């Protein structure tokens, strides 16, 4: 199941 | 930037007994862009159902692919892989030897 | 044993030639078993492994959402590099970003990972503890610093301990037969004349499951590594691997050669001899 956040660099 | 030569290794999925259906193989791996162009040959004319992997890469960031279409071996006919890669001044063609 | 779950993540710029090419790929242990590219037709995370087939519309529906999700915030990654290191648009570029977590032969959370790479070298990683971060490039910095002002190790920590561990042993249960597997190498040598005084000895190992395995030859009990031609574990195409080592044999001594084979698909690990 994939993580559910946005990251952004 | 970075730009990594890709290994090469060309085989069947099962030991080669001529007459009898297998899948050439060709894996590529350890290279850096993700571009590159492989090719599976027989009797040096180009084979046209070639099927891939989806891209992954290793540890250390490099990719990696594995090509592969159905065939059935004979005593005659010859096969191999022909690549194409920045790292690669003109395309390595490594033949099928059964017995590697 | 030890069992692991990881997402790779791999996006490539096409300056003029349109958007950039998103390919992401899941894996538990040694089997792939999702997948999603940017070009393909549907659109869709696509199931890649047997056992992963009969999730419901909920989990094809959710990944597809949140995997396009992954796909858009590295398209604004490879605008916001390009500025960090004030490069040029018309060149291609790579960003590769990798998660996901292991955990132990208890199945209890042992080791969790987020990292990135730009144009295949190290930008940013969670360290082991998932409360700091290694940022080498000066350019690095920038992301350092904004993720620890937003405090996205938390909500990362959050997840590996937690969704990535329970997610992975609910895979492992409904893969059972495929993952919790171990095919043992069926093995054989061949001997091919190289001249009148010397023949390779090559040691095979095929058909077998995970990947990982320990494959050498002795001259009458003793270290041949650096006498060892040995090839990378390579994919047969039908998820087992192969792998082999050969050694080159003076005429009249393959008697004194041993190939070893150890897999943890072996109920006791193999000592072959040419004879």
């Amino acid at each position: 199941l994939l993580f559910g956040y946005p990251v952004y660099v | 930037m970075i730009q990594r030569t890709p290994k090469i290794q060309v085989y069947s999925r099962h030991p080669a007994e001529n007459g009898k259906s297998n899948f050439l193989n060709c894996y590529v791996s350890g290279f850096h862009p993700s571009d590159i162009e492989v090719d599976l040959l027989k009797n040096g004319e180009r084979i046209e159902k070639v099927e891939h992997s989806d891209l992954s890469f290793s540890k250390d960031w490099s990719f990696y692919l594995l090509y592969y279409t159905e065939f059935t071996p004979t005593e005659k006919d010859e096969y191999a892989c022909r690549v194409n890669h920045v790292t690669l001044s003109q395309p390595k063609i490594v033949k099928w030897d059964r017995d590697m | 044993g030890s069992h692991s779950m990881r997402y790779f993540f791999t996006s490539v710029s096409r300056p003029g030639r349109g958007e950039p090419r998103f390919i992401a790929v899941g894996y538990v242990d040694d089997t792939q078993f999702v997948r999603f590219d940017s070009d393909a037709a549907s659109q869709r995370m696509e199931p890649r492994a047997p056992w992963i087939e009969q999730e419901g519309p909920e989990y094809w529906d959710g990944e597809t959402r949140k995997v396009k999700a992954h796909s858009q915030t590295h398209r604004v990654d490879l605008g916001t590099l390009r500025g960090y290191y004030n490069q040029s648009e018309a060149g291609s570029h790579t960003v590769q970003r990798m998660y996901g977590c292991d955990v132990g032969s208890d199945w209890r959370f042992l080791r969790g990972y987020h990292q990135y790479a730009y144009d295949g070298k190290d930008y940013i990683a969670l360290k082991e503890d998932l409360r700091s971060w290694t940022a080498a490039d000066m350019a690095a910095q920038t992301t350092k610093h904004k993720w620890e002002a937003a405090h996205v190790a938390e909500q990362l920590r959050a997840y590996l301990e937690g969704t990535c561990v329970e997610w992975l042993r609910r895979y492992l249960e409904n893969g059972k037969e495929t993952l919790q597997r171990t095919d043992a190498p069926k093995t054989h040598m061949t001997h091919h004349a190289v001249s009148d005084h010397e023949a390779t000895l090559r040691c095979w190992a095929l058909s077998f499951y995970p990947a990982e395995i320990t494959l050498t030859w002795q001259r009458d009990g003793e270290d041949q590594t650096q006498d060892t031609e040995l090839v990378e574990t390579r994919p047969a195409g039908d998820g087992t691997f192969q792998k082999w080592a050969a050694v080159v044999v003076p005429s009249g001594q393959e008697q004194r050669y041993t190939c070893h084979v150890q897999h943890e698909g072996l109920p006791k690990p193999l000592t072959l001899r040419w004879e």
